[PDB]
RNA sequence: GCAAGACUAAAACUCAAAUGAAUUGACGGGGGCCCGCACAAGCGGUGGAGCAUGUGGUUUAAUUCGAUGCAACGCGAAGAACCUUACCUGGCCUUGACAUACUAGAAACUUUUCAGAGAUGGAUUGGUGCCUUCGGGAACCUAGAUACAGGUGCUGCAUGGCUGUCGUCAGCUCGUGUCGUGAGAUGUUGGGUUAAGUCCCGCAACGAGCGCAACCCUUUUCCUUACUUGCCAGCAUUUCGGAUGGGAACUUUAAGGAUACUGCCAGUGACAAACUGGAGGAAGGCGGGGACGACGUCAAGUCAUCAUGGCCCUUACGGCCAGGGCUACACACGUGCUACAAUGGUCGGUACAAAGGGUUGCUACACAGCGAUGUGAUGCUAAUCUCAAAAAGCCGAUCGUAGUCCGGAUUGGAGUCUGCAACUCGACUCCAUGAAGUCGGAAUCGCUAGUAAUCGCGGAUCAGAAUGCCGCGGUGAAUACGUUCCCG
């Protein structure tokens, strides 16, 4: 049947959340309203820089975005001058000033969100998707993932019926809380409708509990 | 045995439907009188707003004083196929669980 | 069950009289879980009785069950499409059950103002062999003789 | 958890708000400056009273 | 729901922000026991003379995201559509699944 | 040939198949083997009545749209007087209530009335701001023009995302080998065994993955840290109230640790897994609950959360407004609440909880009122003040089987509160009235222990409006011989 989150099922267990800070139970909607908008517009903004997470902070009257990227480069720019930009507008969006940090992506072949805007983009440009899935999917086991699951849904090839197919190699032990996994969804908006897209990444087995991510 | 018939936005109902429909399911499981105490048919469309060859689906389930309920389904172009249809299948299957508990 | 052997639980004896019998007697009386109007209403029938005659009221009330206990039992067996009721005997717990369950019964459906007067009264009657207690015991030694020809 | 019609079918949330109390007596110039001085780390409401 | 809808609650929004403190005034007036009979009659006509928009009465909770009018959830301030997403995605502090 | 009939033996026409052996499933009133409140043994219900709520039909101008066997019907809706609102009657606008692109003038804004049901329209006050290589720009309006906006309009049978059910059922599949002409088979089969494709033995199989179990939350015992606002064992003072000076013992509070592993003894079994009876321990053979939903099935549900392909309307299928409707009532169903009383009703006294909520709020206490409440006022941003009275229970009196001193529907007067406004159509209070009902057809439902039955308390939604939903604690059962017949 249905499934799970699998984030959303390890959030105190081995995972941490996206969003660290408090609110009394007044301000707490206008803090969680106010970090969706940054959220949808950094995803606008750095659409093609390849960003995994968003982790948005606020210490003390202030807020705190780390961005992490695969392209450092295109965010930071050349000379500087688009992380001026992009403070000033976060300081737009929130009411106390905010700073930007930068964490650089080393190994972009495991993280899942990359790995599904990958498949989305040659999905949209019209590549075979069970050519694009084995590519992904090799890619990722050559980075040295445990385990890989591509699952890609919808009007398959412009076909009147719709259809899901799916390729798994190595573990991907969904049931144990223990396990690093990275989930990730997207959508190719194709000619003939949607066409959606799930990954799962396995990272081995986290040793220790929630002390060991020192929480 | 009580008779409560439901279709769907699709198929369309009035209460000479069901006045109809009562008449028949009766007459034709007359015979088993105290054995039978609910009928319940749905009626349906699938597809609805456009054609095909069966294009609407007809059900009947009726509980027996004792055994469990029994269900039956059928699909057809017309309502008045799909009831025959779905009586068909419901007369056989009564005679058969019968035949079987003795 | 199809498995396991459930163990029985332990009724505590009641404080009066120091019973286990008669605190499972009080269990079969309670309802909702109100077991001092259990009691209440259990003592109450037994200074009832006692009054009449001066005899202790255990044994009174044991020697009432002794005399109310059934003896033969029949359970349905289905084989060949028929009902075959097959006389058969009956453990010492199911027939304290069944013993209990028969006086509170009769009690319950006796006319007297309280259920405390009402099982005095069928507890008096019982004692005495004419109850609906007595009857629904003389019916199935009735029916167990009827049908001792099968083992 | 459904869009249209599951009553039954939910999904149960909770969210824990944690306390914790400090006093500290017979305090100096220096341990006030320093408690001030102090930095704070996200999640953690701190608040001072005199 | 509709951009019609969503405008509409803003423009109630904004009347209601703009009539709140005639309205707090007049509401004081009419409790007040040492004003005059005559001063309270006027304050009361005067609160029903104001427009109906300013009455805070009128407005109705909308998830903000999607304006949905139902499963709101004041805390959050999205309707369950969106909190549910969300939580599960882990944008949200401090909330977790419940189980005890 | 006595007869029944036997032997010899066509064509017209009609179909695209009919067949033999063998392979995977499904099914069997075929067979063995297992499991489940599926039977059995029990406790309490629905189906009868009054009322609540949802649906179907009729009705209306409108009764807006979805959900339809188990798995729709106290379902979307965690809350329709206006608003919500999507419907109807009528009055109104047309680059539109909302976005970008072009041109020109104006700070934005601000005070009063007038017409009207309002939307709208016509008058009338005060200010002229923030930066400039000041000759021009940011905000926020007005006026014109063109692509366009707008759609809760259709298609869930064109889709993404999400969800139900078989079903926490124990199963479902791959690589390398082998076997067969092949579909395919083995492995995954046989013995024991487990809750379990759980485990041990054999075996053309050897190896893997998804499921089972474990890791996660909560409850039972104990230890360390922490002494607040929470606690009071030894001391003292007490307007005898942990109230006070005090203490850090105990209860508690909330982080981290220990413990339980068939660990040990006596038996059984192949000397295997494993299974019985014991000691110790708070707890003994998964201790009790919660999350966690395999590969797959039903063109299952959702274009009305949202996104999205394709069709449709464009002075209306878009937008603003005032009233009405979603609450109608010859009827039929589903889910509930309250009762039919003495295991009880009424009156007086009197004990014992747990979990949650409170600054646009909870409110000690005094007064006024029969009361719902009102006024003054006090402490609380809370282990501090408060909602707050726990109720069943126990003690005393009356009632003495009556449609009642049971029941509280319906109706007639008088009020409080929330709100711009309670007519349609709110919750509650007082006086008067006192309906059906005296235990409910065939049928059928839930439940194996702190469970059922019964008693009260809190919350989300929310101005106000729960018999619904999600939680919390108090008292506290009956019965399991057994799997033979009932089903999956
Ligand atoms: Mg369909
Ligand atoms: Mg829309
Ligand atoms: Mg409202
Ligand atoms: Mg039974
Ligand atoms: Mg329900
Ligand atoms: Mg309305
Ligand atoms: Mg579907
Ligand atoms: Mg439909
Ligand atoms: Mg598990
Ligand atoms: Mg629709
Ligand atoms: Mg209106
Ligand atoms: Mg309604
Ligand atoms: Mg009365
Ligand atoms: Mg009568
Ligand atoms: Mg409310």
């Amino acid at each position: 049947g249905q499934k799970v989150h699998p984030i959303g099922i390890r959030l105190g267990v081995v995972k941490r959340h996206n969003a660290n800070w408090y609110a009394n139970p007044k301000q707490y909607a206008e803090y969680l309203l106010k970090d969706l908008q940054v959220r949808e517009f950094l995803t606008k903004k750095l659409k093609n820089a390849m960003v995994s997470n968003i982790l948005i902070e606020r210490p003390s009257g202030a807020a705190k975005v780390t961005i992490s990227t695969a392209r450092p480069g295109i965010v930071i720019g050349k000379k500087g001058e688009d992380i001026e930009k992009l403070q000033r507008e976060l300081t737009n969006i929130m009411g106390v000033p905010a700073q930007v940090s930068i964490n650089e992506i080393d190994r972009p072949d495991l993280d899942a969100r990359l790995v599904a805007e990958a498949i989305a983009s040659q999905l949209e440009k019209r590549v075979m998707f069970r050519r694009a899935m084995k590519r992904a999917v090799q890619n990722t086991m050559r980075a040295g993932a445990k385990g890989i699951k591509v699952e890609v849904s919808g009007r398959l090839g412009g076909a009147e019926i719709a259809r899901t197919e799916w390729y798994r190699e190595g573990r991907v032990p969904l049931h144990t809380l223990r396990a690093d996994i990275d989930y990730a969804t997207m959508r190719a908006e194709t000619t003939y409708g949607t066409i959606g897209v799930k990954v799962w990444i396995f990272r081995g087995e986290i040793l220790g509990g929630m002390k060991q991510v020192m929480n | 045995m009580n008779i409560e018939i439901r279709t769907d936005k699709n198929i369309h109902n009035s209460e000479r439907l069901i006045t109809y429909v009562r008449a028949e399911l009766t007459q034709e499981f007359q015979r088993h009188s105290e054995r039978i105490t609910h009928f319940s048919v749905h009626f349906s469309d699938e597809n609805g707003d456009k054609g095909g060859d069966k294009d609407i689906h007809c059900m009947i389930e009726a509980r027996p004083s004792g055994l469990k309920p029994v269900a039956v389904h059928h699909k057809a172009g017309n309502i008045d196929a799909s009831i025959h249809g779905a009586i068909e299948k419901l007369k056989r299957s009564l005679e058969h669980t019968f035949e079987k508990k003795e | 069950p199809r498995r396991r052997v459930v163990a029985a639980r332990e009724i505590l004896p009641d404080p009066k009289f120091s019973s286990q019998t008669i605190a499972k007697f009080m269990n079969h009386v309670m309802q909702d879980g109100k077991k001092s109007i259990a009691e209440s209403i259990v003592y109450g029938a037994l200074e009832r009785v006692q009054e009449k005659n001066k005899v202790d009221p255990v044994e009174f009330f044991e020697t009432t069950l002794e005399k109310v206990r059934p003896m033969v039992e029949v359970k349905a067996r289905r084989v060949g499409g028929a009902t075959y009721q097959v006389p058969m005997e009956v453990r010492p717990s199911r027939r304290t059950a069944l013993a209990m369950r028969w006086l509170v019964d009769a009690a319950a459906k006796r006319s007297e103002k309280t259920m405390a007067l009402r099982l005095a009264g069928e507890l008096l009657d019982a004692a005495e062999g004419k109850g609906a207690a007595i009857k629904k015991r003389e019916d199935v030694h009735r029916m167990a003789e009827a049908n001792k020809a099968f083992s | 958890t459904s869009p249209h019609v599951n009553k039954d079918a939910r999904d149960q949330y909770e969210i824990r708000t944690y306390k914790r109390l400090i006093d500290i007596v017979q305090p100096t110039d220096k341990t006030v400056d320093a408690l001030m001085k102090l930095d704070l780390a996200a999640g953690v409401d701190v608040q001072i009273a005199l | 729901a509709k951009k019609g809808m969503i405008n509409r609650e803003l423009k109630r929004e904004k009347t209601v922000a703009k009539y709140a403190a005639k309205r707090a005034e007049l509401k004081a007036t009419i409790a007040n026991v040492n004003a005059s009979d005559e001063e309270r009659f006027e304050a009361m006509l005067k609160l029903q003379a104001l427009p109906r928009n300013a009455s805070p009465v009128r407005l109705r909770n909308r998830c903000g995201l999607t304006g949905r009018p139902h499963g709101y959830f004041r805390k959050f301030g999205l309707s369950r559509n969106k909190l549910r997403d969300t939580v599960m995605q882990g944008d949200v502090p401090g909330v977790v699944k419940a189980s005890w």
